[PDB]
């Protein structure tokens, strides 16, 4: 009778024929990823193409139901995903030409190699080895080359490609309506027609740059004690009151100081806490550290795994004849069929690993009842950040103790838990500016406030300012340093990662109030308490059928992002970095550089 | 009709009369061969104790979800527009996963299923046409389009299909107690002879 039911009979039409027409495509990727053979990489691309161009057809009765007398959100938000044209808006020329540039800065970014000038024979390729050279060589001169000679050979040549990358993307966007490729990627947490959970596209800007001068006070306290502790190593090229240099970030594209707690020790003869040995003793096995973890999500109060799940696993990798990608992916078949790939060993970094792939498939499974077309996470931040508060809480030693891995006599104090609690912040204080720089210029690139010609003089004007880092070797008019990056050449988005961190601690707070913790959230675990459990899967379910900002509202207490709950984390790390500072300056000054004289 | 080699559609629901027979009923109760099992106003195993005059067995096969539907006084996709019960149904349900027997690699497309109709059905009502549902005013012409679908779909039963995809072979016993006198009844107890 009414327009209604045009939409509810396709969406319905589509929801069936989807449905299916997705898991040939995904359980394709299982088979592939499981056995990597010409056979299944060739079914798995054909299923996509045949999901793929489903897509496109299925656009044509989705645009003919205007959504602007449209009350039922239901309604809208799927429409909306096939309402959108994306890259089919230009020509098959610009779409080709797009797709070249793509292959050709993942090749150029992937075969990316740097050598020695006294050694031009012997030499190393991007993966293993370069990685190595930032994250466990301590050679200044080895990690100058690597990072000065990466830029040249790999950020020069990737500038003239990343230009025709931004331009034929914003014709993309902006024939979407939007302003930009920038705004494009915003548009992800957009919320429109719902009273009292509305957002922009710019709010994300201006979230990250409130929340940013939020994170100053740690990450200034921070900055300037590795900049004490590397400046001891480095004392003819770190000022105490200078920069830190860029090549001695820790990796090769200066994310994470990770890689720097060799150097940056707070006790380094106090102990830590590793189940290695502990569930080597007790004859762990790859099964029993997966169904050990289950045992840690039931407690809590979240749904338990089927029978299916755990005997189509993949826990090691069958031979070299039929060698499985061992990457720790999050599967969602479908028709409730869910496994996770992972080879996985008896170790620390696996067992909490198991409890980061798991908690990717209590996200899906939670709202698998929701339609196909909302049969997916909310945003960005939601799908990875609750992968992470189930694996911090199973790091905590008050979880690794009931279990019985960790001896119930392990001493515990304020210096054994500084050493966590600092190697943490070099992941994520030390990493937080550096997304919201990332982001800020690519951003404004994709805007085009930014010339072409000023990309590098911009980019080391932003890293002076924001991080306070500088490059080893002044650079002209021709580099180009984030384009050497995989998210960028790949095209992805970074910023999901800001929006990640900051979500993370923010349900993290929200759950250790439900069970009932007091003090800082870095003695935080959620063991054995049921109703952590049941207010997680309240926002789980949600999938994409309500607003984002509803599930921060009744959850975690806020609409956006928030850095409350990270000085919560850290805040006794703040009094730490607070007196290891008093021999050096908090923040930076940006007149010094390695190169100066 | 509860190990039938091949079973009917949802929408093209099959049914088999039961009369003039000695029916067991506590047979089934006690098999263990079932996924769920509930009857409505008497127990199961006091049907021995009955007699009636006719009983029917609907069978067909159906999602694990859609088993919630088969029951009085619910509504859905297949108690609406493919087979719907009475609010008075005092009968029994029987269900059985048949996934390693029915399902198929690609899904069993020979079973299928209703989405829309036009109007709902009655009770133990079946329509098997393949008229296009119509939303518009617009004629549809024989083609799904613009304010027209195809009503029927088939199943994706397939091996890998969970426990709310999988295929169950399900039978639905509905008794009929009329002014005609009784052709079925329950097995009577016996003893030796003294």
């Amino acid at each position: 009778s009414t327009i209604e039911e045009q939409a509810k009979t396709f969406l319905d039409k589509f929801n069936h024929e989807a449905e299916d027409l997705f898991y040939q495509s995904s359980l394709a990727s299982w088979n592939y990823n499981t056995n990597i053979t010409e056979e299944n990489v060739q079914n798995m691309n054909n299923a996509g193409d045949k999901w793929s161009a489903f897509l496109k057809e299925q656009s044509t009765l989705a645009q003919m139901y205007p959504l602007q007398e449209i009350q039922n959100l239901t309604v809208k938000l799927q429409l909306q995903a096939l309402q959108q044209n994306g890259s089919s808006v230009l020509s098959e020329d610009k779409s080709k030409r797009l797709n070249t540039i793509l292959n050709t800065m993942s090749t150029i970014y992937s075969t990316g190699k740097v050598c020695n000038p006294d050694n031009p024979q012997e030499c190393l390729l991007l993966e293993p080895g370069l990685n190595e050279i930032m994250a466990n060589s301590l050679d200044y001169n080895e990690r100058l080359w690597a990072w000065e000679s990466w830029r040249s050979e790999v950020g020069k040549q990737l500038r003239p490609l990343y230009e025709e990358y931004v331009v034929l993307k914003n014709e993309m966007a902006r024939a979407n309506h939007y302003e930009d490729y920038g705004d494009y990627w915003r548009g992800d947490y957009e919320v429109n027609g719902v009273d009292g959970y509305d957002y922009s596209r710019g709010q994300l800007i201006e979230d990250v740059e409130h929340t940013f001068e939020e994170i100053k006070p740690l990450y200034e306290h921070l900055h300037a004690y590795v900049r004490a502790k590397l400046m001891n190593a480095y004392p003819s090229y770190i000022s105490p009151i200078g920069c830190l240099p860029a090549h001695l970030l820790g990796d090769m594209w200066g994310r994470f100081w990770t890689n720097l707690y060799s150097l940056t020790v707070p006790f380094g003869q106090k102990p830590n806490i590793d189940v290695t040995d502990a569930m080597v003793d007790q004859a762990w096995d790859a099964q029993r550290i997966f169904k050990e973890a289950e045992k840690f999500f039931v407690s809590v109060g979240l749904p338990n795994m089927t029978q299916g799940f755990w005997e189509n696993s993949m826990l090691t990798d069958p031979g070299n004849v039929q060698k499985a990608v061992c990457h720790p992916t999050a599967w969602d078949l479908g028709k409730g069929d869910f496994r996770i790939l992972m080879c996985t060993k008896v170790t620390m970094d696996d067992f909490l690993t198991a409890h980061h792939e798991m908690g990717h498939i209590q996200y899906d499974m939670a709202y698998a009842a929701q339609p196909f077309l909302l049969r997916n996470g909310a945003n960005e931040g939601f799908h990875e950040a609750v992968g992470e508060i189930m694996s911090l809480s199973a790091a905590t030693p008050k979880h690794l103790k009931s279990i019985g891995l960790l001896s119930p006599d392990f001493q515990e104090d304020n210096e054994t838990e500084i050493n966590f609690l600092l190697k943490q912040a070099l992941t994520i204080v030390g990493t937080l500016p550096f997304t919201y720089m990332l982001e800020k210029w690519r951003w404004m690139v994709f805007k085009g406030e930014i010339p072409k010609d000023q990309w590098m003089k911009k980019w080391w004007e932003m890293k002076r300012e924001i991080v306070g880092v500088v490059e080893p070797v002044p650079h002209d008019e021709t580099y180009c340093d984030p384009a050497s990056l995989f998210h960028v050449s790949n095209d992805y988005s970074f910023i999901r990662y800001y929006t990640r961190t900051l979500y993370q601690f923010q349900f993290q707070e929200a759950l250790c109030q439900a069970a009932k913790h007091e003090g800082p959230l870095h003695k935080c675990d959620i063991s054995n308490s049921t109703e952590a459990g049941q207010k997680l899967f309240n926002m789980l379910r949600l999938g994409k059928s309500e607003p984002w900002t509803l599930a921060l509202e009744n959850v975690v207490g806020a609409k956006n992002m928030n850095v409350r709950p990270l000085l919560n984390y850290f805040e006794p790390l703040f009094t730490w970095l607070k007196d290891q500072n008093k021999n050096s300056f908090v923040g930076w000054s940006t007149d010094w550089s390695p190169y100066a004289d | 009709v509860f190990n039938a080699t091949r079973f009917a559609s949802v929408y093209a629901w099959n049914r088999k009369r039961i009369s003039n027979c000695v029916a067991d009923y506590s047979v089934l109760y006690n098999s263990a061969s079932f996924s769920t099992f509930k009857c409505y106003g008497v127990s199961p195993t006091k049907l021995n104790d009955l007699c009636f005059t006719n009983v029917y067995a609907d069978s067909f096969v159906i999602r694990g979800d859609e088993v919630r539907q088969i029951a009085p006084g619910q509504t859905g996709k297949i108690a609406d527009y493919n087979y719907k019960l009475p609010d008075d149904f005092t009968g029994c349900v029987i269900a059985w996963n048949s996934n390693n027997l029915d399902s198929k690699v690609g899904g069993n497309y020979n079973y299928r299923y209703r989405l829309f109709r036009k109007s709902n059905l009655k009770p133990f009502e079946r329509d098997i046409s393949t008229e296009i549902y119509q939303a518009g005013s617009k004629p549809c012409n024989g083609v799904e389009g613009f304010n027209c679908y195809f009503p029927l779909q088939s199943y994706g039963f397939q091996p890998t299909n969970g426990v709310g995809y999988q295929p169950y072979r399900v039978v639905v016993l509905s008794f009929e107690l009329l002014h005609a006198p009784a052709t079925v009844c329950g097995p009577k107890k016996s003893t030796n002879l003294v």
